[PDB]
């Protein structure tokens, strides 16, 4: 809403240091440096085209707002998370050991700190059985 | 400086160890250099070309031995970078590995010859040639393919062996005295082997017309059988390399799955520092989702079949749900009417 | 003791008969021993090496004959274990089988030579070599592959045969007098056969330039055609072994299906001795279900296609049910409104 | 319920001879010997992991109770029995001769005594036609 | 009698024309007889064996010519049975076909030689050998495979041709004077052809060491390329025969489809002579349904995919129907509430 | 006239450039002519046939050079037709392309020799032969296949190379003095290369019996390995050509998709000049729809799998819609009752 | 019903000439000869097993009655006729020319006389367009 | 209706210059020349068989009227347009850039003038995002 729109304007101003209303790749790099993460030029460009709808090389404010207006249910990513968890579920039991979750989050992709995996276990492992099914995880994440 | 030193050490380690690109170029150059050393040694073994051959070979083997020594030192220095082996004791503990032993004994043999030697030089050059693999990849592939096709290969071996023996004995009988080539059974076996393999030296060949007829009748089938294993191994090699590619594709699938799940959890849990954090997090989410879905390339009919059958089972669950709901409506019908 | 004796008898039977593991090792060792006997006989046939060759061959063939005799006795003793043949008459009735006849006549021939003999020794060694299969597996595979690819093999045979005859006749015409090699058509045919098979002994080769040109023009296509059947047979062997593996997989599927159905029936019907019985029964049920579902590995695109099409037909039945229910609701609509 | 829980406690006490609340592989072997069946170490271990949810190498009492709390419809084995019977149905007629049932139970897997196959024919072959369809067998078994 | 005469005529026609079983046995026997005639002629061409060879060949060629004449007469008599050709004029109109011309001119040539003749005998025997196909099946398959793999075959031809020419010229330069074998470029080309094809007669081989090195460097790649087309043709033959089998399977599907549809229509329309008629009709219906469903064997992944996708489209239609019904219920909801 | 001139120019361009049909016939004729020139040159190199060979070769090379010159002029004239190059400067800018350079320098060399020359003639003929491709298609295919199967080819190379070296050295040791053939290691290597490749010249062959045994033991495996790459390359060629065919099929799919979408939009938007326009438009619509659906031939299991999985995802969306509607009905149930 | 049962008894009596209550293969052959059609031994045996439920080599009267009690919708042959017509529909248009129908019935399988194909066109080609869809044919045949 | 039938009669009279009630291939060629498009004999024959139901080589007026009586929803072309747009959607995003639309209509098949692609963008690109989904295009075109 209008309050959310103003919050997004503040976020964009923090992003678009140039102030031209577009977040250039350099501005994104500087802000991410502020976050301490290390981006590359190619990955950043991929980022822009993923979030850019005009393909102008920058992120104009309405595109940014629309991205912030895109909710997870609108993402239409249920199938992708289904497939990811299936990939991790070798046996096809429908679940996966919490030890397997800790191992895979801590040794693959963007490694997650212990706090993150603990909270994931809390929210997803509602049954507290150590074997978190993908159905429950994705439905809770989307709903 | 120290961080740069570690980054160097590790990049150099990877180049020496499992390489990807221009490290293959360096390995090709060192292989070419050792190959040039070998061919120059071969020429040196000739009598006429001995002078110039040895003159060039001296400097070339000097270069080869210094390169091998520096490469060994660099490899040991690199092994200290990997967490399995660090510091002083770690590098030695790595060097305990048998391939380190073969490499180092090759080095010391080359130095010893440096500071009847032709036979030792040939042996050390052959050992170096073997050393150029460093991973047993070629041998592993060959052995795996042979084991996979053990039945067909054994069929070819047994049948061709019987054919060779039978044809050789029959020809020997048909040419015991007429042809001086086959005065003994061993000569006949030599002939059979050099023909059925299609080598056909020409030192021994049948001359009695009945012997010639038997030789024809058996050489047809014999050459066919002796040629079989070449094609069998070719097919096996193709299949095995395809299988390795499939496994590599599946691992490249496994990693982005972790990336996507992690980023999706972060995006879910992150709901103007805070707004900026959520923006970057969701941004990462879309990027990782795109990377993963791209990584979900079928690459194979069975792969797409699996991915679609998962959805088909999901469909079965959903149609069970709809059956439950329609049954509820049917039960309500009479209840409300 | 008696139970141990029966267990031995049967394990020994299986080792001698269809073996799995280290029984293959024993079979490999006996094959190696007979092969050593054969090569030593080959050396004995040489004149210079006759003394030492025969000296070693005497003891080696003694060992071979005693091993073959004891193995024959053990095989007969083992046949009494299988229910098809037991007691005294059963073992003889088993020995009526033709392979028993070939083996035993080989044994008696070896004993007779033991207690111009070189030719008989060669014949008996070849017969022993043939005997090493004991199942016709190699011959069965070869014949099956040939029958499967009868059309392509016959195409290659006919075309290569015509090419050989035509090229041989043409060269013979082009080299009737100029080259003494081709004084007769039979010599030309011999040349054609030894070239098109790429053996190329070198005893006969064209020399007239026009003859050389014809030889080139025909040898290209001839060698291609003569090489065809090797690759054809290689592909056939691979396909047939793959088919046998598929059938074995399906049998390994068939057995756990029986296991699962039996255990599921027991678990259903078994509903603190009684509680313990039901616990163990359901425990077996989950174990057998897991074993079977593991046994349901696709192994092939067609296999997964079949397993999924069964579910798809089930889906069709379910959607028919839902169509019936929706039709009922539609018919009720006007009825209640 | 509480009565069922007490019955399960009695069963476990008969199982966990050590009395530590966990049925070790040795205890399972001894009880099965009491039943007269012959287990192997590997098959017994597979058994434990199939029924063990903690993977501790033994069966704690609540895991055992949950196993006894797992009913056939909760097993989710309808598809597996479908596939098994399909495997046995070579012609794909939708049925299978009662003679085929007797033969296959008596010559494959854990061979069943004549009484068992007779009662299976009684319950499943409700139509008494000798050709038992798999649909009816599995639906009766689950329902 | 007359009906028996027609049945004979037609069975004999089919045996002579496209045969199935023991007719192949008769064809094999006639092929074996002509092959024996050819080999006996080859022996006759030898000087020593001329007497006995010609003595046997006279009677064998008498038998061959009488058999060929009677088979020609029988074929003409048979062509009158097929509706395309009947009576007197029909058989001649059939004989207008070119294969009839080749066969008959072979017959008259054989008779003329019967009542320098060696060359004519060889020509007529080769023509007979060609005649043994009678359908061009082998030639058709070979040509089809070559056309299918025209690109790979042309690649192999061009590359191997360039390799041969280049290697031959380079060796000729390296051995212009030193080796008397390569005094001219034509000799070098002959050497290159006989090596790259792996025939290696041995009449010409390089001797200058630099020439030997060039010969090695080029023969590796040359022999690889010259061997390529053999394997390419093998794969092509396998693929084409598989395709013919698939087409035959689909025709064997087409016929029972007609049977089933006809019998189903009869069963539908036939609803105690009348009861007996309906009983036999429905009986035929189940039989034909079983025959057809058996004929619906996938035989291929694509086949089952097609059969299942038809049902999937049917599913799409049904789910559209259910969407329509649920939309009707949704529209009724507010209307009735 | 001018339009006819442009149509000619362009048809001629396409014939000279990427051709389809009878343009291949013309290219085959020019290739045959240059091949005849080459063979006549080969004959001229012979001493006896020099007179007639050169007499015919003079006129044949005159024809070849004039044909090549006119073809070059026509190609340049044609390049002006394509929009990339028009007018005066465009044709030269096209001629800047390297293949134009090779062709033109071949032309000027041929003219210069026209107006020790045998070596230059051979070089120019080889260059012309290379020129006959004009697209690198054969070379591109070969390189692509080699790169695709780099691992198996490298395995074969390394293993066969080691086998050759080891066998050669061992035989050399076993025949250092007894056989004059192997007086030096280089001779042994030459023998190993000519045997393992199955060429078997016969100039050098082992004679010491122990040397013969080593030669056998190593030649078995060596010939197998040296034959491997032929079959590997054959399979690679088949696979790559199949892939190109698949890509061509997909492009032929891409174009009618555009046609269908355009015609469907026109038909939708066009809703008795006006009635006639709509009639022709919808007529085009059905025609284009038929063309496209025909173009949707699976051609491959994966293709049909993709086309069906698209519909399956559509099915998933539809079943989600039906789940939503049934949930709405369930929620209404209590609300209205 | 009882009247239908009596009609079936009459039919069986006309069939089971031996009168033992089972139609032996010889009796079937004789009756079919009465119909003038030419059966073979193997095809007749296949016939029996298709219609025989006991597999005794003959058709006992209750099996025959059940066959007569089996109606087309109970045959469950919709899919088979679907596939047959699909096989005949090369283009996949959903229809097939009436000329194609005449040709295929008159030159494949158990050839049908002109009257049969005409009546098939009448009943199935309700639209009278010459292109008879398989949907309409099979639904009319079953319903 | 009757008015539409009379309009179709006028259209056919403009088509069937011979006036025999059938539009011969020559008449179709002449009218298309009037439209200025260039047809070939084979393509025209294909046209006739596509629109001809009798296969007589000409289009009788009832067939022409039926063609004009065939509406797009009756065409049953939804799947074909689905597949075409899928072919054009390389990435599988569910949409396609308006630039891609302009490019593909202007460089493939029967090239469309700028006006046509503009109006296509107007009607299909209802959201005005440049990325036109195929779902919306086909549903609007059919509905
Ligand atoms: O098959 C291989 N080598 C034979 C080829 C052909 C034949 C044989 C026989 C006996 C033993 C061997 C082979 C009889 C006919 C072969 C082995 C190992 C390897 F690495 C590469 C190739
Ligand atoms: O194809 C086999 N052997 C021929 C290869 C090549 C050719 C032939 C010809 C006639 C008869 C035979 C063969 C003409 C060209 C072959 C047979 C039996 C077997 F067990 C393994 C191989
Ligand atoms: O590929 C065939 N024959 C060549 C094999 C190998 C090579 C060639 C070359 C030129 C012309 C020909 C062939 C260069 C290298 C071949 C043709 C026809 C046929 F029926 C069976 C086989
Ligand atoms: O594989 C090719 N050529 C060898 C075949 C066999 C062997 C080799 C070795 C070393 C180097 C080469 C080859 C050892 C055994 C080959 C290369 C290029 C090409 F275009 C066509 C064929």
């Amino acid at each position: 809403t209008e309050e959310q729109i103003a919050e997004f304007k503040e976020a964009f101003s923090l992003f678009d240091k140039d102030g031209d209303g577009t977040i250039t790749t350099k501005e994104l790099g500087t802000v991410m440096r502020s976050l301490g993460q290390n981006p590359t030029e190619a990955e950043l460009q991929d980022m822009i085209n993923e979030v850019d709808a005009d393909g102008n090389g920058t992120i104009d404010f309405p595109e940014f707002l629309t991205m912030m207006a895109r909710k997870m249910k609108d993402t239409d990513s249920e199938e992708e998370i289904r497939e990811a968890f299936r990939v991790f579920d070798k046996d096809g039991n429908g679940y996966i050991s919490a030890a397997e979750l800790r191992h895979v989050m801590t040794n693959l992709g963007e490694k997650l700190t212990d706090e993150e995996v603990d909270e994931m276990i809390r929210e997803a492992d509602i049954d507290g059985d150590g074997q978190v099914n993908y159905e429950e995880f994705v439905q809770m994440m989307t709903a | 400086r120290n961080a740069f030193y570690r980054k160097l050490q590790n990049f150099l380690y990877n180049v020496l160890e499992r390489p990807r690109g221009w490290a293959f170029i360096y390995h090709a150059y060192v292989f070419l250099l050792v190959f040039s050393c070998l061919v120059l040694s071969v020429f040196s073994t000739i009598k006429e070309y001995e002078k110039s051959s040895e003159g060039a070979l001296y400097i070339l083997e000097i270069v080869t031995i210094v390169v091998f020594g520096v490469e060994y030192f660099v490899r040991i220095w690199a092994a200290g970078c990997c967490c399995r082996y660090r510091g002083w004791r770690g590098r030695l503990k790595f060097a305990r590995k048998p391939f380190c032993v073969i490499d180092i004994m090759v080095l010391i043999a080359s130095i010893a010859v440096l500071a009847s030697a032709l036979r030792s030089l040939r042996f050390l050059q052959i050992l170096r040639m073997i050393r150029m693999d460093r991973r047993g990849g070629t041998w592993k592939l060959l052995g795996s393919v042979v084991y996979a096709h053990s039945k067909e290969l054994v069929t070819a071996w047994y049948i061709g062996f019987l054919c060779l023996i039978l044809a050789s004995f029959l020809v020997y009988l048909a040419e015991k005295g007429e042809n001086d080539h086959f005065d003994t059974y061993a000569d006949a076996l030599w002939w059979g082997l050099i023909t059925l393999t299609t080598i056909g030296y020409g030192d021994k060949y049948p001359q009695t017309w009945n012997g010639r007829l038997l030789a024809a009748t058996f050489t047809l089938i014999g050459v066919s059988f002796f040629a079989l294993p070449a094609g069998i191994l070719g097919s096996g090699f193709a299949l095995k390399v395809q299988e390795q590619h499939r496994q590599k594709h599946f691992e490249k699938r496994r990693n982005p799955a972790a990336g996507l799940i992690q980023s999706a959890w972060r995006f879910y849990a992150t709901n103007g520092l805070k707004v900026s954090i959520r923006a970057v997090c969701v941004m990462r989410f879309l990027v990782s989702k795109r990377k993963f879905k791209e990584s979900l390339r079928p690459y194979d009919v069975m792969d797409v079949i699996e991915q679609y059958s998962a959805g088909h089972l999901d469909m079965l669950s959903r149609i069970k749900s709809l059956q439950s709901r329609v049954d509820q409506i049917v039960g309500r019908g009479p209840a409300i009417t």
